[PDB]
Parts: C-alpha cells; structure tokens; sequence
C-alpha cells in the first residue's frame, strides 16, 4: 500500500460454472443447480 | 501403491479444473 506498507495478496472474486441437475422433464418439472469451486457462502450475490 | 503415489482447483484467467467422478 503506498502509504501504510503492507502486504497484500490479490485473490480473484470467485468465478465457476453453473450445472443443472434435471430428473427429466418427462418426469418432473424440478431442478438442482450446481455452482462449480464456489464455496456457498457465495451463492446468492449474483445477477440474474 | 503408496509409491505410485508418492513418486507422482487453481484459480486463473477463467481456466477450471474439474474433478474427477471417481476419486
Ligand atoms: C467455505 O466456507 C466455510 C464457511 O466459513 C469455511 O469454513 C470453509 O473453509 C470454506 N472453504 C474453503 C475451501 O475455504
């Protein structure tokens, strides 16, 4: 920091991938979503 | 085994490594 001097890592805010999980759709009209490397304290803060 | 072993998740510009199904 150009002021305090101290170290600071840089992690990237986290990114991945979304699954969904489908019994059927001739079989029920349900879903399960999979929200790839992402940890869930995460998942809800998104758009859409 | 325990040789096989021992003889031989990372965060980047939008690469993913995914895991395998059977562990
Ligand atoms: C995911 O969040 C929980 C809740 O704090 C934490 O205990 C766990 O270590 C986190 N997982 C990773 C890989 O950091």
């Amino acid at each position: 920091d150009p002021q305090t001097l101290e170290i600071l890592d840089i992690t990237p805010c986290s990114f991945g991938g979304v699954s969904v999980i489908t019994p059927g759709t001739n079989t029920s009209n349900q879903v399960a979503v999979l929200y790839q490397d992402v940890n869930c304290t995460e998942v809800p803060v998104a758009i859409h | 085994e325990d040789l096989l072993f021992n003889k031989v998740a990372q965060k980047f510009n939008g690469l993913t490594v995914l895991p395998p199904l059977l562990t």
